[PDB]
RNA sequence: ACCCACUCGGCACCUUACGAGAAAUCAAAGUCUUUGGGUUCUGGGGGGAGUAUGGUCGCAAGGCUGAAACUUAAAGGAAUUGACGGAAGGGCACCACCAGGAGUGGAGCCUGCGGCUUAAUUUGACUCAACACGGGGAAACUCACCAGGUCCAGACACAAUAAGGAUUGACAGAUUGAGAGCUCUUUCUUGAUUUUGUGGGUGGUGGUGCAUGGCCGUUCUUAGUUGGUGGAGUGAUUUGUCUGCUUAAUUGCGAUAACGAACGAGACCUUAACCUACUAAAUAGUGGUGCUAGCAUUUGCUGGUUAUCCACUUCUUAGAGGGACUAUCGGUUUCAAGCCGAUGGAAGUUUGAGGCAAUAACAGGUCUGUGAUGCCCUUAGACGUUCUGGGCCGCACGCGCGCUACACUGACGGAGCCAGCGAGUCUAACCUUGGCCGAGAGGUCUUGGUAAUCUUGUGAAACUCCGUCGUGCUGGGGAUAGAGCAUUGUAAUUAUUGCUCUUCAACGAGGAAUUCCUAGUAAGCGCAAGUCAUCAGCUUGCGUUGAUUACGUCCCUGCCCUUUGUACACACC
């Protein structure tokens, strides 16, 4: 269970994502119901950029015990958008500013 | 899985993810009996196949 | 639940009667045929087909139902 | 007697820790694997058991000395995180109160639940988080219930049967609710498709939501969760993540062995607000001109004319931009975050209203949404499926959401006449204007619309206006009930709905109790959509008319926070 899942947030880690996350709930080898969450990375949960970013879905394993859920969450790195706001609304990006040579008295040029 | 063997989880799914970028790499550069069924019934249409003759009283 | 309440008498499908199939067809002396059991005159069925003999009755077979015949 | 300095010997306390300890802590519990100052005593896993036995002391009660067999994988200590408490300290909220508003609780009916009744009255759900909920407004269907009738749509494999016929069908009659060949009488037909048996499948609103997925509800109208470097601990862990202040908020300020960060809050997104600024529009509208009717005349006032033309974009429409950042100023406060007042502004309550929403919990609900599914039951006289009829509506009563009222801020009759969110017909009968016929309900003839184009300006309802009535169960109220006419539908009986006349009940503001709510909100008021053949007293949205009272607190209640206790960790079920 645990190799499955580490194996694949793993690849899609290794793919260039911003964040993965894996639930396998349901019931495996013994009798009550239990859910784990493998989740690497970075994540939002909350708003817009939920549409924009995280791709989310669902997919039932039918095995002879009972039938697993596994619910994957993909994070994209938003720099890389191409067609989108290219970044989340929290990033404040301010520019760094440039060494200055002071005084040098006024000396006016001509052309 | 219990905790006591969770090493050997995260070695073996990183060895997984390292058979499943080596796949993905190598996919990345690798190496008619016409007779129309459809036709062959209007091809073979051709008689001596049928038998009609009928009403007496 | 509250099972099996079943007034008696189960009912039973059907037999489709042994019936080793047409003698019906008359010989006078070697060898003409007479041909018994009158046959049906409906374009479906070929003169193959006979017709049953009840009372007031000469009925097709072959026709699942159609064209009672009475004579 | 008191003060100051010292010194012995006291009972203690404070800070440190070199040092010690499993830690709690300890100037001894230190000067121990770098293991030795003298000496006394006891202990050797937990029960059994301070029991049995003997000895001895005692008046007694009992004291001292004191086993074993057997049983057992733990018992135990200190500390850490949790979870819990009918402990303490703090907070937050109209699902809490305060100040109130409008009420429910009384009544008639509507509706749902229990109960009873029943052939059956299918069933899930029971504090907030069951009870106008399952989109659950069921005449058939639905449909799971009950009284009965058909059908296999029982794959496939082997075997049996069998071309001298494996099997199929049916006219009429009987029969049956039935024009079901269901079954039987009769006897044609059918051709290897089936039948029979076993194995194996299949269907099922059968069971199990205490086997599961998924989904949803609840905690949560909440604010919580985590990692990098550093500080503490042998360690699990801890500090960060905090007394206070501030906020809707782990929202910030500030204090600070922490420094700086991320998920969640915020940002964001959608909607309602502001543009005489940009781009435009015969499916949106304005002015002018023709063409045109009416009343005035002295030039005027009020309409008609999907294209007779010209121009424009204020109103309408939706694209791109703009705008707010709690701005300016002044109070208040650790002059910090903030907060209150005034000016301005379309807007200054997170601008108003939503959408999205971390980690975790529940044996919450849903196998009756699913061809999602484990297992169990059943599977041909079926728990499959279809057909007919009945039932889910059954009525001494208990409970919940509602509806309509008890009237004169009113009913009634004329008259004025104003919205917004929607929806609406192809292989079809959806939204429907208009003209007639009809008291009405409706009927009939046509027509526009696949829609900013037609219905529709949805001329909606309260409301405004002039009369009639006069406090009398009255002309308030409209339950109950009779007779008649229409519509939906194959079918309306237990009366789907609509109209008409008649019948005219209870109810005189409602006990104890209890819900909801702070501004275009409450309440009053209708309308569209969902459902839908017909049926809204339901829901989801919308606009119309438009208050009173708070702008506070922790008393009630509910929940968060630390502190604290724990022998709980399957965590007070
Ligand atoms: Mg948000
Ligand atoms: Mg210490
Ligand atoms: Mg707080
Ligand atoms: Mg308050
Ligand atoms: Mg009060
Ligand atoms: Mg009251
Ligand atoms: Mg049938
Ligand atoms: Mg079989
Ligand atoms: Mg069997
Ligand atoms: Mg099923
Ligand atoms: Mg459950
Ligand atoms: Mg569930
Ligand atoms: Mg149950
Ligand atoms: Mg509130
Ligand atoms: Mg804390
Ligand atoms: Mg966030
Ligand atoms: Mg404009
Ligand atoms: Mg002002
Ligand atoms: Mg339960
Ligand atoms: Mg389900
Ligand atoms: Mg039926
Ligand atoms: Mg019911
Ligand atoms: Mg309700
Ligand atoms: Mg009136
Ligand atoms: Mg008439
Ligand atoms: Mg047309
Ligand atoms: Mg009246
Ligand atoms: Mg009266
Ligand atoms: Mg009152
Ligand atoms: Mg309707
Ligand atoms: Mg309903
Ligand atoms: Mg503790
Ligand atoms: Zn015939």
């Amino acid at each position: 269970i645990r190799r499955a899942a580490y194996g694949v947030v793993r690849y899609v880690m290794e793919s260039g994502a911003k964040g993965c996350e894996v639930v396998v709930s349901g019931k495996l080898r013994a009798a009550r119901a239990k859910a784990m969450k493998f989740a690497d990375g970075f994540l939002i949960h909350s708003g817009q950029p939920v549409n924009d970013f995280i791709d989310t879905a669902t997919r039932h394993v039918l095995m002879r015990q009972g039938v697993l859920g596994i619910k994957v969450k993909i994070m994209r790195d938003p720099a890389k958008s191409r067609t989108g706001p290219k970044a989340l609304p929290d990033a404040v990006t301010i520019i760094e500013p440039k060494e200055e040579e002071p005084i040098l008295a006024p000396s006016v040029k001509d052309y | 899985g219990d905790d006591k063997k969770e090493l050997s989880a995260e070695k073996e799914a990183q060895a997984d993810a390292a058979a499943e970028i080596a796949e993905d790499a190598a996919e990345a550069e690798d190496a008619a009996k016409k007779v129309e069924l459809d036709a062959e019934r209007i091809e073979t249409a051709e008689k001596e196949a049928y038998v009609p003759a009928t009403k007496v009283k | 639940k509250k099972v099996y309440t079943t007034p008696k008498k189960i009912k039973h499908k059907h037999k489709k009667v042994k019936l080793a199939v047409l003698s019906y067809y008359k010989v006078d002396a070697e060898g003409k045929v007479t041909k018994l059991r009158r046959e049906c005159s409906n374009p479906t069925c070929g003169a193959g087909v006979f017709l049953a003999n009840h009372k007031d009755r000469l009925y097709c077979g072959k026709c699942h139902s159609v064209y009672k015949v009475n004579a």
